[PDB]
């Protein structure tokens, strides 16, 4: 991947996380389980839908009959007409085929980017109070309950609050 | 206490290609390629087409007895097995152009431009039939034209004009007959060395019979060439002949329409609506590309020879 | 208590918006339009060469010497131009001639068959008509002479011209088809006649088609107009026993690959452009254009786009 | 969005920075203010300018007189002509529209990247002699005057010179 | 004790452009532009072209004495004329629907020349042994087209001529004929006796009546008269009839053929070789998998798209920073 | 560069490393040398060739005889024919040109991304037992020999088995 996350340092997907494209797997006391970050997911859904709609709605074609009829003494112009039809065919075929090959890669880089961003948003908050145990996981150096997890996902993680405890468990 | 970042995976088997790697299984995808059609010939702009059944455009516009047959149509349909056209062998001048120009009309009216009963008091307008254009097995002729012959061993010079008092173009068709021998020429028209002149304010051409024995076609050694022109509103067209003229009887006032097409298919016509027509069926799609048929009529998606154009929406599926 | 260094990006008062595949109406700090949507409302020179404007006439009226009518990049006709052919008839291969005259360098009208000495045995004055009037008087084309019989006889005429212009010579002529026998004899005497015109490439024989056609400008007869291009060293020959409207003036010209004809009421002006439109000219910097699909010169590609804003800056977020 | 900086962790832009695309706002004992990074800004200018001139200059247009004149018995070839013009019309409209959507997205991502790299290039110098307080800001652990600030702005930052002192205020 | 993560560099001087930057040095790169050709005219789809040598299509099809008349392969994939092909219609006149004929003969899967009207047995009432002219010289002597016969009056009369051909060949037959237009009335009589004449040619689809047009035209190859050439295709089972009281240059040889689609005509001095190609250019064949080419816009076959580009350097390696 | 590695924090390339596109240079008590990362060099090679093949193989053109012959009285349709050939010329020239420009950008960005991902990969292993001394170099906070220097290259490095030695330094 272009951003390293999907099929990278995060090697597999979570069937458990049926509620969205990107999310979190939290584990403390109290409980655990998968939960999708609906925010980055809804944004992703909106933007990708606008991508698909962009490729479709931008066509809007002219009214044309295409078919032409030429007699046995009109072979040159019949062959010109054919060159036009085939010319358009090679153009649209090549263009459609590449559009799909190119944009498909872009769409993948985009999902990869959304994940990498999520992961870095967490990493920058925690810092010391947690261990980057690879595979996309963070092991906390302090008890992190529901409202703590929710805090990290919500970007309002209170580093000072757990600073003291974190250092000790190190 | 652990917190992990991750991405969704599902039971998806969909695959898409990317510039960097082929056959990538993704969670969600969508097709940009329309490959479905309804196997019907439908209406365009809400207007049904003109189906000519077993007859072609030539046999229909000329009034071939085999085609007994609206006032509008978005396009014309001819069955691939449409022989019924020029029953009397000859050359149909600018036939392709006429077909094209009749492909779509917003208004169309057949009227009797030269009434049969009162137009030719010095010529015979009843013996003009042939075994080449049979009606119910009997010698007949085009319903829209009249094959004039001498009356009582005399073919006077004829001169007849029509003024287009309609508020639109009038399609006028006529013919020029070429007997195979001087004996037939004299038997039909008497005068031997004849001429036909047709001219409007735009159009002007002189015709001279070309007498020779040509290869039998539908048992006829002679030939009959067919001509046509559109007479502009207010314009006049004049016919003048000493023989060999196949005069107009019915002409067509019409309002020609932008520019449509002619589909030659066995595909049945139904009571459906479409914006894009194919000889194989109609395309009801919002997609930008199509692989049903290159020869379409209407507002259609682009034709490609792709078999698959699958757009990735979701991400790579790795259930593991 | 800490000193601080912040990293950030530019924001401004710009209201420009652009669309991206992922999101519509994104305000950005700087942008540019790829879509040219403005024209100078003028018809200018192309390649620094002025177009040929035909005033109130069309090409037929101009190229034939219609009484009422050096090099150029294209031709301009007004939509309400007058008839060129005053005497009714067919101008054979007319669209082709228009196309071939659309653009030329070197163009010179010269008297190919001088009126004074070319026709001692025929009358070159009486050939005027009510179809081609001029200042209350019956007249005719300036570039052609309608020859008629001189004193009850029209001898066989035979006239040849050798092209000694080191370029193509455009030669036009007419064929007259009287409405009836009397007019035929009144004009040409001979009753049954023919005309022949041939060069090393061109060759056609004509015969009058006597008939009463619908009256157009009081003429029940007809006149058909023909032309051909005589190669540099070639010879062209006219032969007739009547009904021949002979060339008087012909045109030596050098044809350019070709441009076209603009039919518009848009005023012609002394300006330069690389791309001409019937509505006006456009300076070709941008790749795309939505002024007009019918253009001449080196033009942007026509598209049906209303806006093609290209982002140059970043998303503008003043807040 | 692709690189997480613009409208990401650096939520907003600066109307106060009027001499460049990317730059800094400093705050020390000697005073504060905005200063655009001239290197990364000029480079972005040279490249976005190259991008614009690329989409423009690669359009080699042949000399063409699009219009054609056909008489009443040439509707077929007249319509062929129409099909040619309409075919080029749909091809250019669709490509132009997508080219702009696609390039606009790349342009925004490109700027996003330029900011991200500027942030993390400063962050590699400072290391632990300052804290990432967020919003693209650095709160120094030591005292950083003007000459110190400018050394950070233009690469030549002396980290060991302040290691002693940074350690203290922590 | 160190470990470093780095990337390749080399002596390479290859350069490519990106939307952002011009002439960027890169480690590896390939060209997407085919700018090479083999400088030969090759067999297309495995079939040799028909090369007409010093003749054009008109001279070959009519049997100009200078052209090689079948011989001529029973098939070809396209036609080659040299830019110096001088020998065509040695007797001046118009070749009706010439371009159509050239296009329609451009590719044929089967072609056979045959004596449609044997010179000896076909015209007992006319002279078929004097139709030669200085306009069409051969071994330093008056001659004529090999596939046509210039029928002249026998003794001092030219009786009504009427001869037909039924197509027993299992395919289309190309028939060509001429109409002679003498310069003067005296020449008309000297040749065909009858001062006023007609020619008729018709089949089940074709029909046209010709009338001699006597006039003194500019002298071309010493001829002030003219000879127009016509052709038509007689489908299998059909008949073509010729009727004339003079001025008819009758067919002697016609051609049974089975035409293919498309193909075209190359006009070039580029040598024909025993090579195979899928894409042919007037200056050389193209052998490439590349999608773009700048050799020539006029090509025949399944070709790369023509472009004006001079190069299309596509990067494969990375930015090359040897430092 | 888009990912700030190539010509970024890793200023230059290694002429000395010839067996790959990306790789390592080790320097321990035993010795030094260059060693390309095979698995990543090969993937980039698989994907670039696929990129080249895809651009090439999607062009599947029709059999066409472009040329046309028109007489001196068919100038209009001759020019119509010219407009078709010219229109195809402009469309394909522009498309080919921009395709190369845009894909060259993406390719260079691609490599840049691979380098960064490899660097962040080893950084993800040497966690606390090494220091990012800059310029894409790690300086082991402990002492690493050849056997250890190959566990990092293969992704099997052992952090806990060095965490004690590193903590003191
Ligand atoms: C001469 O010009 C007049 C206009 O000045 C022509 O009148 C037009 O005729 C055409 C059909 O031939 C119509 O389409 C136009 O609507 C007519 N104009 C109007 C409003 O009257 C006329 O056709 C020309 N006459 C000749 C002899 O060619
Ligand atoms: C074939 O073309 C050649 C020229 O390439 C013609 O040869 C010339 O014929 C004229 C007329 O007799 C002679 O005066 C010249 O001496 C010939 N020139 C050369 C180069 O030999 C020839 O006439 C043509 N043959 C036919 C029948 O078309
Ligand atoms: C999430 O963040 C917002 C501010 O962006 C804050 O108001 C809200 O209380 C936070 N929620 C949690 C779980 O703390
Ligand atoms: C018109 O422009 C052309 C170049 O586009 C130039 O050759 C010519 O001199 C210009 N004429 C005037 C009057 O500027
Ligand atoms: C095409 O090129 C290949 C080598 O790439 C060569 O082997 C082959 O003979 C060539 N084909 C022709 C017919 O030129």
């Amino acid at each position: 991947g272009l951003f390293g996350a999907i099929a990278g340092f995060i090697e597999g997907g979570w069937t458990g996380m049926v509620d969205g494209w990107y999310g979190y797997h939290h584990q403390n006391e109290q409980g655990s389980g998968y939960a999708a970050d609906l925010k980055s997911t809804q944004n992703a859904i909106d933007e990708i839908t606008n991508k698909v709609n962009s490729v479709i709605e931008k066509m809007n074609t002219q009214f044309t009959a295409v078919g032409k009829e030429f007699n046995h003494l009109e072979k040159r112009i019949e062959n010109l007409n054919k060159k036009v039809d085939d010319g358009f065919l090679d153009i649209w075929t090549y263009n459609a085929e590449l559009l799909v090959l190119l944009e498909n890669e872009r769409t993948l880089d985009y999902h990869d980017s959304n994940v990498k961003n999520l992961y870095e948003k967490v990493r920058s908050q925690l810092k010391n109070n947690a261990k980057e145990i690879g595979n996309g996981c963070f092991e906390f150096y302090h008890k992190c309950d529901n409202t703590c997890m929710e805090s990290v996902k919500n970007g309002t993680y209170d580093y000072p609050k757990y600073s003291e405890e974190a250092k000790l468990n190190r | 206490d652990t917190l992990c970042i991750g991405y969704h995976a599902n039971n998806s088997t969909d695959t898409v290609d990317t510039v960097l790697e082929k056959n990538v299984t993704v969670t969600h995808s969508v097709n940009l390629l329309e490959d479905k059609h309804n196997g019907k010939l439908c209406k365009l702009r809400g207007v049904a087409p003109l189906h000519l059944g077993k007859c072609n455009i030539a046999g229909w516009i000329l009034g071939n007895p085999e085609c007994e047959s609206a006032s509008s149509w978005s396009y014309i349909v001819e069955t691939p097995s449409s022989d019924n056209g020029t029953c009397y062998p000859g050359d149909f001048i600018d036939y392709e152009e006429l077909r094209e120009q009749l492909s779509s009309v917003s208004s169309f009216e057949r009227f009797e431009i030269f009434p049969k009963t009162s137009s030719w008091p010095n010529h015979d307008s009843n013996k003009g039939v042939t075994a080449a254009c049979p009606h119910a097995g009997a010698k007949s002729f085009y319903k829209n034209l009249i094959w004039l012959v001498k009356k009582g061993n005399s073919y006077p010079k004829l001169s007849k004009s029509y003024i287009n008092d309609k508020g639109k173009e009038v399609l006028v068709l006529w013919g020029i007959h070429h007997p195979s021998t001087s004996a037939d020429q004299q038997s039909l028209y008497q005068n031997a060395d004849t001429y036909v002149f047709v001219c409007s304010s735009r159009y002007s051409k002189k015709f001279k019979p070309e007498i020779a024995i040509c290869p039998k076609v539908r048992d006829q050694e002679g030939r009959m060439n067919y001509y046509w022109t559109l007479v502009e509103p207010g314009d006049k067209i004049t016919f003048e002949a000493t023989g060999n003229l196949v005069v107009p009887r019915y002409a067509f006032a019409m309002e020609r329409n932008a520019g449509s097409g002619i589909i030659i298919s066995d595909t049945p016509v139904h009571d459906c609506n479409t914006t894009c027509q194919t000889p194989k069926g109609a395309i009801n799609t919002s997609l930008p590309f199509q692989n049903i048929h290159p020869i379409t009529i209407g507002k259609c998606p682009k034709y490609v020879k792709s078999t698959k154009l699958r757009l990735a929406t979701g991400l790579r599926n790795i259930p593991s």
